[PDB]
């Protein structure tokens, strides 16, 4: 947290901005409150805070858990999409329904993405995620 | 009765089966309307056109009534009523959430929102609008009429549809429309004017208690107040029964000029105008032959006009004008376009509404809007002319006619045309850059303005002059000149100019000449595609093959871009240039020596200071002395309450470069990249069944030109919008 | 200009423009060293690219040296 | 000027104009030569 | 009614086959018979060198200086020289398809040959110089009309 | 051959100096009916009875008329085409198969051949410092 | 002019011979498949480079190809002037 960066608590220009900090929304405490919420980080001569990313508990949670949340949701959406696609093909109405979504079937697949990570891990160990270099017949060259 | 929509491709037999690849999507949005490409029958076509017209009218009514309603509940009209100067109209109040809260366009009286520029209140300063409830009723009427005529379209298509001979009575068409539509509507509007408009206009001279001013019902049968003014308007004295019209000199007069108490002209002139037009084209539209065995046999008129150079004249032209549709489409589009641009080129010297020349924001917005639409659609008129040429013609009914007589000697025409274009082009631009070099070369005596080598457009000066002293002799029963840019006195109000005479010195010459230059080359491209549409000196199968196709292989070297709509591509690029520099010229002059402020001596202190006589002669000056002013605030024009609208000019450049990306590149490259990504996806078992395929080269060209135009026009409107906000 | 327009349009008008010399008098004396035709495709691409690159080179150099010698 | 002579006054035009002239003239008459000799 | 066939790429418009114009074009020194190529060169030089000195005489960068007459003279001198150079080298490389495109009802003349072109260029040079000096003499005494003052 | 032409006033897309000094193409056929029709050099005309002499500068226009115009519309299939030298000769390019069949004969022209699979095609490595291309086997 | 290239995959539908407007093809007698007459190029000298022919070839990896040469002339370039 070095590099010549003053704490946002005691950076004079920080509170100087905080004084007439333009309260954005329809509540008078909007601006001031957020500046109060910006005492944990450490400002600089620009008067605005920089973010440190190291796992260092000074700013660890301020970047780690959002990353993990994104991984959660991206895994969910990718998993349910792939599962839906795999399911459609066992109907022999393939491209008919490619544009007409079968809602009574599209729902439970979406609702059943609860345990995507570890299940995916299983498909990794079972090897249920990849087809074989030559079995996949998509010809290169 | 809802079992029918979700059966796509209902109109085409080919794409109705199924979406093999993504291509099936694209054509879905491409052939949804050209139902001439569906059968050979015509009654169906006509019925579809009727219903589509009704739908367009319905959306018209909807949007106008909704805009009213916004004007009634969220617009500072009735406060801006009492003061049209110290208040700037607005609408579309900002919604108070994160992101749009600082954008409160406060225009006095605490009314926040969005400071609009479309001058509807100006109409609402002539229509005499007091309370918003009547306006509420107006919107209700508009929307119910919309729904009504939409239902009418449904009925006239699904229950009782018209027959086929109902089409080609152009005679009754012209008669009914010309007379009944135009004359009756115009005379009805004039009657509304005289009854209500000028009365409340009178009543808007000194603060005469607007809402307290009576309602029209207090004047339907109450002639007392109607007898206050205009003694002849007791009832009317009805001297028309006695054929005497001298009594009516009260309201139905002829002034012809600026009325410095209204910000516009004298409305009585407009009323008598509308009267005269009404009866004039009523008796006009009573011309052609119809069901009473009396009139012109119009297909014989064109038979008569022939002669030595004519060949056989205008023989055989109606099969074209009625059997085919694209013909009519193209010609009417061209005419409308021209008409619209003259309208634009017209209503900045004769403002027909109250508070127009005194309101320096709505003027150029309206002007440029209409001007852009004009060209933007006349090119389409020419395109439909070409599509007629490829779709509809006849070798039999077109023997030696004035039509065929050009398609036989096209080469001479177009060669001489190219000659003219080259001549004018460098004769103007190379002259310009010559003077550029001279100024950069310490040889200033070789410049071309008044202070140097001479040239003066005497013709415009003399025509303006002979226009200056028109009244008295040419116009005895006329009081003032038609305008004040030709001649007369500098008419104004406050410290704010309304109209002064315009000066044409040296810089006018090359500007008008390059205008003509670009128009010439535009005609060149378009007419070239027109004539060389069916057969070229190398491609004798064009019409035998179509008019929308990319190329004909690398024969004869290259042949890519040999269709016609690529000709109109190049043409639309060129017309973009034309209209862009045209609006540049107009804005700069009418902000340089026409508009500014005024002192008690009538001293017009213009905005810029007459910069054409100083810099509008060399290129480097043209960038300096125009866009320095046109942007020096947009950089900082953001950052407060009535500034926060960070404009998407910074944003439009991106779409422009993204545009030009599509132009310079082929497609096989993208196809191969697509195939590689497909390989990867197939390796991870996510291969999309519908196999993606890259765009077709014509599709890519179209999206490129579309994005190009969009970015450019967005950029420029952002420019002068913020520029007027800096002064208005 | 060189990049956008392609060689399916710059040949039709060369036809009619050859048509001129054949039929005007007092100048039909001279004739052709060699029969002129439109450019080629690859050559068109090449010349367009050359123009683009030369246009890009000059302005930036002028800007940089002028700025450096005018601001220090 | 300096210690050299007039030379920089007039030695550009011939290199600027006439040498290009003969260059292109000779070149053009070269690109039309007969067979099988050529200079 | 075309010249020989109505399907040929030519037209009988009354500007390229009017009796006035054909008489006016036939008797020009480029076509009028009964003369030598020498005289042709002489006359063309006379005409052109007689008019091709004004266009820069009072128009050159020395427009209003007290010398510009002889300046324009030297200019048009060099001009006619380089023009003769051009036509001479054209003759030097002349004989692919040793003809001229014919549209006048008759062939123009035997003027269509290399050495003919060379002699023509010589006569052009002479006549051009001559027209130059004679125009310079007409223009020399600005008072050419002031002595007449008519 | 024939000495008569369809009804056509005139135009500007006729012949040039290349035509009467390098080559002319000629096409004839039998149209015992006179019907208006189109031509590739701009404009229209109307055929004549029996023999019909149409003379032109290029070849593709005759092909287009014979294929797309004559037998595709008016069912005339005996149009012959010839090439005319500058010095005045008369050549014979066609009928090169008599009946315009494009597939019939008892024996044909036996000029070269290549029946070779493309997967086994030579590379710029094996054919070097020669003047030929992948055409060899 | 340019060079033409023939193969064995000619099924014999003969859509190319009806597509080339330049008279550079003919079906010479063959024996191998049901075709019995395979397309070939006897009159290359009038090749144009339009290559509308293989676009009319339905065979997988269309049976005809055209190697676009470099010895062009007034005929191969196709000028009316
Ligand atoms: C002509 C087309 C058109 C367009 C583009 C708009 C656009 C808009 N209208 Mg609107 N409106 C229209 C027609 C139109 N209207 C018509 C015909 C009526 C009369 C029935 C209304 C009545 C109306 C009301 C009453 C309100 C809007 C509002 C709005 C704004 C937010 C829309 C919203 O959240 O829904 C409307 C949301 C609510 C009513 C809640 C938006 C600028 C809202 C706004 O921001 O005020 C201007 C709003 O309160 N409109
Ligand atoms: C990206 C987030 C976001 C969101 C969700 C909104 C949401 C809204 N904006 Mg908005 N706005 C944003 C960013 C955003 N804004 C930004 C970054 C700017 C530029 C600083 C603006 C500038 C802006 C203006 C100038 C206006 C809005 C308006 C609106 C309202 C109607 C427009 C709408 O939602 O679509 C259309 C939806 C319907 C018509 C329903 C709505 C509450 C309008 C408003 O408040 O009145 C309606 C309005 O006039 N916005
Ligand atoms: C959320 C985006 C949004 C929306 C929905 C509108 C909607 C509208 N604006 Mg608007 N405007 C916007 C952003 C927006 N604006 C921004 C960012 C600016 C610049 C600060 C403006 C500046 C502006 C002016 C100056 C004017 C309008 C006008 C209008 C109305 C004309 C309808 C129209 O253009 O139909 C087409 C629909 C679209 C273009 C969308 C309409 C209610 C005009 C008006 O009120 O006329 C009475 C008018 O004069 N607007
Ligand atoms: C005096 C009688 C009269 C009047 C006033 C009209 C009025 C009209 N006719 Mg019409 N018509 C008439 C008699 C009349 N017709 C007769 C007798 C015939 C039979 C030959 C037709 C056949 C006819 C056709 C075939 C069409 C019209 C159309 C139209 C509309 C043109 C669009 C317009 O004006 O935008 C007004 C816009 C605003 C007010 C906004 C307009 C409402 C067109 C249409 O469908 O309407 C859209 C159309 O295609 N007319
Ligand atoms: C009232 C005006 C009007 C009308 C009714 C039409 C109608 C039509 N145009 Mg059109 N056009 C217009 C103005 C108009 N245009 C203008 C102003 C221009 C110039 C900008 C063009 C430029 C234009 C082109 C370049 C093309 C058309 C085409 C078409 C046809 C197919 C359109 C379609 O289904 O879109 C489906 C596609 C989208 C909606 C996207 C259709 C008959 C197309 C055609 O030839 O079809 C016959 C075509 O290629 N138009
Ligand atoms: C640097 C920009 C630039 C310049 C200088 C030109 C110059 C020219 N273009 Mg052009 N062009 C350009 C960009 C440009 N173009 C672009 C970007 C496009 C694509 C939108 C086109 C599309 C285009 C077409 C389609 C046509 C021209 C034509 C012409 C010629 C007009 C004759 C003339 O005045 O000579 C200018 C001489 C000097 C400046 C010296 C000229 C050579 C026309 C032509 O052939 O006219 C004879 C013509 O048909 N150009
Ligand atoms: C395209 C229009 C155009 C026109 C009308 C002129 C006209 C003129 N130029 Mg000019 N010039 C032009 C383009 C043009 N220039 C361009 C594009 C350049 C390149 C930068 C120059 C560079 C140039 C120089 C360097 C000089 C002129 C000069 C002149 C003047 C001498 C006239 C002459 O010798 O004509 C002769 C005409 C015929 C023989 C016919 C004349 C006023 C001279 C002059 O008087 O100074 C201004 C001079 O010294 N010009
Ligand atoms: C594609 C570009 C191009 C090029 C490089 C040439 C090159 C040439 N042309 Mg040429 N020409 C072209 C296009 C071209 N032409 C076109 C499009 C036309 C149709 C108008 C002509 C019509 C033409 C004629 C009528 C003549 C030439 C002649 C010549 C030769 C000497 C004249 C000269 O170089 O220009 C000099 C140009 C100026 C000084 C200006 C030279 C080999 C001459 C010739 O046959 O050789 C002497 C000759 O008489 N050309
Ligand atoms: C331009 C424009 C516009 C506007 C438009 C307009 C403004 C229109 C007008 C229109 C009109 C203005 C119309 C009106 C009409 C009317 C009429 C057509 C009338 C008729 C009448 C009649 C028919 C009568 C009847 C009767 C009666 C009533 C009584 C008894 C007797 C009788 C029967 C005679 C808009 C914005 C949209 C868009 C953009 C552009
Ligand atoms: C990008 C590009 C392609 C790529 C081809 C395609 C089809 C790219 C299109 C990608 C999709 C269709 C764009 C979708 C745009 C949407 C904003 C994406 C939203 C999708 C999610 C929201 C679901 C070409 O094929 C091509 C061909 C010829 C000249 C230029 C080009 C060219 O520039
Ligand atoms: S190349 Fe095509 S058209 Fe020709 S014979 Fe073979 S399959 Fe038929
Ligand atoms: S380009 Fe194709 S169709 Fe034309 S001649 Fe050559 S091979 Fe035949």
């Amino acid at each position: 947290v070095g590099a010549g960066l003053v704490p946002c608590s005691e950076s004079p220009e920080f509170i100087q901005r905080a004084a007439s900090a333009r309260n954005t929304t329809a509540d008078p405490n909007s601006g001031q409150k957020r500046f109060e919420r910006y005492a944990q980080e450490l400002c600089g001569p620009e008067g605005l805070p920089h973010l440190i990313v190291d796992g260092r508990l000074n700013h660890a949670g301020d970047f780690l858990i959002p990353s993990i949340l994104f991984l959660y949701i991206a895994g969910w959406i990718g998993w349910v999409g792939r599962a839906y696609l795999q399911e459609i093909k066992k109907r022999d109405n393939t491209e008919l329904r490619e544009v007409i979504i079968d809602v009574p079937t599209a729902l439970p697949l979406m609702l059943s993405g609860f345990t995507w990570p570890l299940a995916a891990v299983k498909e990794l160990l079972s090897g249920e995620l990849v087809a074989k270099d030559d079995e996949i017949p998509v010809s290169p060259r | 009765s809802f079992e029918k929509w979700g059966q796509p491709g209902h109109f085409d037999r080919t794409l109705a089966k199924g979406p093999k690849t993504t291509t099936w999507i694209w054509n879905l949005h491409a052939l949804a309307h050209d139902f001439d490409t569906h059968t050979s029958d015509l009654e169906d076509i006509s019925r579809k056109i009727f219903a589509a017209h009704f739908g367009q009218l319905a959306v018209i009514f909807l949007w106008l009534s909704g805009m009213e309603f916004h004007g009634a509940r969220f617009s500072n009209y009735e406060a801006w009523l009492s003061d049209p100067i110290g208040i700037k109209p607005s609408a579309q109040v900002v919604w108070p959430i994160v992101g749009q809260d600082i954008l409160n366009a406060d225009v006095g009286g605490g009314f926040h929102g969005i400071q609009i520029t479309s001058g509807l209140f100006q109409v609402w300063r002539a229509a005499g609008f007091t309370n918003s409830f009547q306006l509420y009723v107006t919107a209700i009427g508009g929307l119910v009429a919309a729904a009504l005529m939409l239902f009418a379209g449904w009925f006239h298509y699904h229950k009782r549809a018209p027959k086929l001979e109902w089409f080609q009575n152009a005679e009754s068409m012209l008669n009914h429309h010309l007379a009944g539509l135009l004359g009756l509507g115009c005379l009805s509007w004039a009657g509304h004017q005289i009854h209500v408009a000028l009365p409340v206009n009178k009543l808007l001279d000194a603060g005469v208690a607007p809402k307290d001013i009576p309602l029209p019902h207090e004047f339907i049968l109450n002639n007392s107040l109607m007898a206050e003014l205009y003694p002849s308007f007791a009832k009317g004295l009805t001297p028309f029964w006695t054929l005497n019209w001298g009594q009516y000199a009260d309201f139905l007069t002829f002034k012809g000029g600026l009325n410095p108490v209204t910000g516009g002209l004298w409305l009585t002139d407009t009323a008598h105008h509308h009267l005269a037009l009404a009866v004039l084209f009523i008796v006009a539209g009573h011309m052609y032959r119809t069901n009473w065995g009396i009139g012109h046999s119009i297909k014989e008129i064109l038979e008569n006009h022939k002669g030595p150079f004519t060949g056989d004249g205008h023989k055989g032209l109606y099969e074209n004008m009625t059997t085919s549709w694209h013909a009519q489409l193209g010609t009417n589009l061209a005419m409308l376009g021209s008409l619209t641009i003259i309208v634009a080129h017209h209503m900045y010297a004769m403002p027909p509404y109250p508070y127009l020349a005194t309101d320096y924001a709505t003027a150029l917005s309206i002007f440029t809007h209409h001007m852009w639409i004009g060209g933007f659609l006349i090119v389409g008129g020419a395109a439909h002319a070409t599509i007629f040429m490829v779709r509809d013609y006849d070798p039999a009914v077109n023997q030696n006619n004035v039509l065929d007589r050009v398609i036989r000697h096209r080469d001479a025409i177009i060669s001489h045309l190219n000659w003219v274009c080259m001549f004018l082009g460098f004769h103007s631009f190379g002259l310009y850059i010559h003077n550029d070099t001279m100024q950069a070369l310490g040889r200033p005596q070789d410049m071309f303005s008044d202070t140097a080598i001479q040239l003066q457009p005497v013709f415009a000066q003399f025509v303006q002059n002979i226009h200056t002293l028109a009244p008295g002799s040419t116009a005895p029963n006329a009081l003032e000149p038609v305008s004040y840019a030709f001649g007369g006195g500098v008419v104004a109000v406050g410290g704010k100019i309304a109209m002064m005479p315009i000066a044409l010195g040296t810089a006018d010459f090359m500007i008008h000449h390059i205008h003509a230059f670009q128009i010439h080359v535009t005609v060149l491209i378009l007419l070239k595609g027109f004539l060389f549409a069916r057969n070229s000196r190398l491609i004798p199968d064009k019409a035998n093959l179509g008019f929308r196709f990319p190329c004909d292989g690398p024969g004869r070297g290259g042949t890519c871009q040999v269709s016609g709509w690529d000709h109109v591509f190049l043409g639309l690029f060129w017309m973009f240039n034309t209209i862009a520099i045209a609006v540049y010229h107009f804005s700069w002059k009418m902000q340089s020596d026409v508009w500014g402020t005024i002192d008690p001596d009538g001293t017009i202190a213009h905005i810029t200071g007459g910069n054409f006589a100083m810099s509008a002669n060399t290129i480097n000056g043209w960038l300096r002395d125009y866009q320095w002013a046109q942007a020096a605030q947009v950089i900082q024009s953001y950052g407060s309450a009535l500034s926060a609208y960070g404009l998407l000019f910074l944003g439009a450049h991106f779409v422009w470069a993204f545009s030009l990306m599509f132009l310079f590149s082929g497609r096989g490259y993208w196809q191969e990249l697509i195939e590689s990504i497909v390989w990867a996806h197939n390796k991870l078992k996510v291969a999309p069944t519908i196999q993606p395929r890259a765009l077709s080269i014509i599709q890519g060209r179209a999206v490129g030109v579309a994005h190009y135009l969009l970015g450019a026009i967005v950029t420029i409107w952002a420019f002068f919008e913020a520029r007027i906000i800096s002064v208005g | 200009m060189f990049l956008i327009s392609w060689r399916g349009y710059w040949q039709e008008l060369i036809e009619t423009l050859v048509w001129a010399h054949e039929r005007t008098p007092l100048a039909s004396l001279v004739r052709w060293k060699d029969k002129p035709v439109a450019m080629s495709i690859v050559q068109g691409r090449l010349v367009g690219l050359a123009h683009f690159t030369v246009g890009y080179v000059l302005t930036y150099a002028a800007f940089v040296i002028a700025s450096t010698a005018g601001k220090f | 000027m300096f210690s050299a002579s007039f030379l920089p006054s007039i030695l550009v035009p011939l290199t600027g104009l006439v040498f290009p002239a003969i260059a292109m003239a000779l070149l053009l008459i070269y690109v039309e030569r007969e067979d099988p000799s050529g200079i | 009614p075309s010249r020989r066939d109505p399907q040929i790429g030519n037209l009988e418009t009354p500007i390229n086959n009017s009796s006035l114009v054909k008489w006016f074009i036939n008797n020009l020194p480029a076509y009028r018979p009964g003369i030598t190529p020498l005289r042709r060169g002489l006359e063309v030089g006379m005409a052109h060198g007689y008019w091709l000195l004004g266009p820069f005489a009072k128009l050159g960068p020395l427009r209003d200086t007290d010398v510009a007459n002889i300046a324009g003279l030297l200019a048009t001198l060099g001009m006619v020289v380089i023009s003769t150079l051009a036509v001479s080298l054209y003759a030097a490389t002349d004989p692919p398809k040793p003809v001229a495109t014919v549209t006048v009802p008759n062939p123009p003349d035997t003027f269509d040959t290399t050495e003919g072109w060379n002699t023509f260029a010589s006569g052009f040079l002479i006549g051009g110089v001559g027209g130059a000096v004679v125009a310079y003499f007409i223009l020399a005494n600005i008072e050419l009309i002031q002595n007449i003052f008519k | 051959l024939s000495g008569q032409t369809p009804i056509f006033g005139g135009s500007t897309g006729g012949l040039l100096t290349k035509a009467f000094r390098e080559e002319k193409y000629v096409i004839t056929w039998t149209s015992p009916k006179e019907q208006v029709f189109e031509m590739p050099t701009g404009g229209a005309a109307i055929m004549r009875q029996g023999p019909n002499k149409l003379e032109l500068a290029r070849k593709e226009y005759c092909i287009a008329l014979g294929g797309q115009q004559l037998r595709a519309k008016f069912r005339i299939t005996d149009y012959k085409i010839y090439r005319v030298y500058p010095n005045g000769e008369v050549q014979y390019l066609h009928p090169s198969d008599g009946v315009f069949p494009e597939k019939v004969n008892e024996g044909r022209q036996k000029v070269g051949y290549v029946d070779r699979n493309i997967g086994k095609n030579p590379d710029p490595a094996k054919l070097k410092f020669s003047g030929m291309t992948t055409y060899n086997a | 002019s340019h060079s033409v290239k023939i193969y064995d995959t000619c099924i014999g539908c003969t859509q190319c011979v009806r597509a080339c407007p330049t008279d550079v093809l003919e079906m010479v007698p063959w024996d191998g498949c049901k075709a019995g007459q395979i397309a070939a190029s006897p009159r290359t000298e009038d090749c144009v480079g339009c290559k509308r022919c293989e676009t009319a070839c339905p065979t997988d990896f269309l049976s005809i190809r055209v190697y676009l040469s470099n010895a062009e002339t007034t005929r191969s370039m196709g000028l009316a002037y």
